[PDB]
């Protein structure tokens, strides 16, 4: 059905009412979600149906339609900015700066940004508007706050 | 059965709200795809 660009949310009617389980980003013809979201299950999109074609719980990603296409990366320096699409409430632009989740396979960027847990698979961008990873998967800190890493995948 | 509904554009928009900090936080990925602090 819809197969245009832009971020779109993930719903469900198992639980009460229509309930957000979380967002993903289309994309050259390809649905980009977070695995915990969907946990590989076929979509729906109007009338069509969006099956899936990669996935991996250890990254916690999963594409449909096609391979993953995000190939854009956190230069290190500059600002990014979340676009947020939170339970209920529009999209929502929100600029910071990554902090580093520090790991023995190397350095990831992380944004300290807390937001429903049905926000997950919203993208991160860079100054261009590429997406350079997806919210949702991260680590509580000693105040109690969210950190969620700057999750991207592999572009063949 | 989950379904998709569109939310917006991506792109990168002027003036918009700045927040947050940037942790340097050391942390573990296991198996399953969780992040722990390892502090
Ligand atoms: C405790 C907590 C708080 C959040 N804002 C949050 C956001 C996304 C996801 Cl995926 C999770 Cl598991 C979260 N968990």
């Amino acid at each position: 059905g819809e197969t245009t660009d832009g971020v779109y949310r993930v719903m469900t009617r198992r639980l009460l009412g229509s309930t957000q389980v979380g967002v993903g980003v289309m994309q050259e013809g390809v649905f980009h979600t977070m695995w915990h979201v969907t946990k590989g299950a076929a979509l729906r999109s109007g009338e069509g149906r969006l099956d899936p074609y990669w996935g991996d719980v250890k990254q916690d990603l999963v594409s449909y339609c096609g391979p993953w296409k995000l190939d854009a990366a956190w230069d290190g320096l500059s600002e990014v900015q979340l676009l947020a699409v939170p339970p209920g409430e529009r999209a929502k632009n929100i600029q910071t700066l990554p902090g580093i989740f520090k790991t023995k396979d190397g350095d990831i960027g992380a944004v300290a940004l807390d937001y429903p847990a049905g926000t997950s698979g919203s993208p991160i961008l860079d100054k261009c508007g590429r997406v350079i990873g997806l919210y949702g998967n991260g680590v509580v800190i000693k105040n109690g706050s969210y950190v969620s890493a700057i999750t991207q995948g592999k572009r063949e | 059965d989950m379904y998709i509904e569109r939310a917006g554009d991506i792109t990168w928009e002027k003036d918009a709200e700045v927040t947050g900090n940037s942790p340097r936080l050391d942390v573990a990925l296991d198996e399953s795809g969780d992040f722990s602090l390892v502090e």
